[PDB]
């Protein structure tokens, strides 16, 4: 009797991820009291209006 | 605004089996193969 | 790999195992915020 | 699912010789195509 | 269908400078 095995495994798990997140905005105001100008022109991201 | 979303799976499994025996003497050979190719893809694009 | 012979009597065996493993991971994050 | 599985056997005698073989090749595949696309707009104008 | 997979061509140049031209685009089917 005689016997012989050859056995092989090869595995490749590549992966990747990316994310680009960009936000911009520019309130602009003319007229009105400078305190109300600054208080409104500051961009509230939850209410850009 | 718009919210594009994409979710793609490709799964492939391929199997090979070959058992043979010859006698007169005795001889035998067994071969087995399992292959898998997998891709998972998710893509999203949200614009406002 | 494995191999055998068997037959007075005689027995012979050879074995070999090999493993190689590589894990490489990189992560990069960048933030730029400017307000004026 | 796709399968091709076959078993052959043979004996011949004159002395004797025999052969027997089994093969079974198989594939399985799955794809899932999930997707969504929502869109919208609002005008408002006031005077 | 996720029709974004067959992305849009860019808008054809405006058909006329004034008085309402139209611009149009096919998908990359």
């Amino acid at each position: 009797s005689s016997h012989g095995c050859k056995e092989l495994e090869n595995a490749l798990k590549a992966a990747s991820g990316t994310q680009n997140n960009v936000l911009r905005g520019e309130p602009f105001i003319r007229g009105g009291g400078a305190g109300f100008i600054s208080g409104l022109s500051y961009l509230e991201l939850d209410n850009p209006a | 605004f718009y919210n594009s979303t994409w979710s793609y799976v490709k799964h492939t499994s391929t199997e090979h089996t070959s058992s043979s025996r010859k006698r007169s003497f005795r001889s035998s050979s067994s071969s087995s193969r399992s292959y898998t190719s997998h891709t998972n893809e998710i893509h999203k694009g949200k614009s406002y | 790999m494995a191999s055998k012979s068997g037959f007075i009597s005689s027995q012979s065996d050879r074995g070999k195992h090999y493993i190689r493993r590589t894990k490489r991971f990189s992560h990069t994050k960048s933030v730029f915020l400017h307000a004026r | 699912e796709a399968k091709h599985c076959v078993r052959i056997e043979t004996k011949k005698r004159v002395a004797k010789k025999t052969k027997v073989e089994h093969r079974c090749t198989t594939n399985k595949l799955s794809e899932k195509h999930e997707g969504s696309f929502i869109q919208g707009a609002e005008k408002s104008i006031s005077l | 269908c996720f029709c974004d997979h067959y992305a849009w061509t860019q808008w054809t140049s405006c058909s006329k400078t004034c008085n309402s031209g139209t611009q149009s685009r096919h998908r990359q089917i």
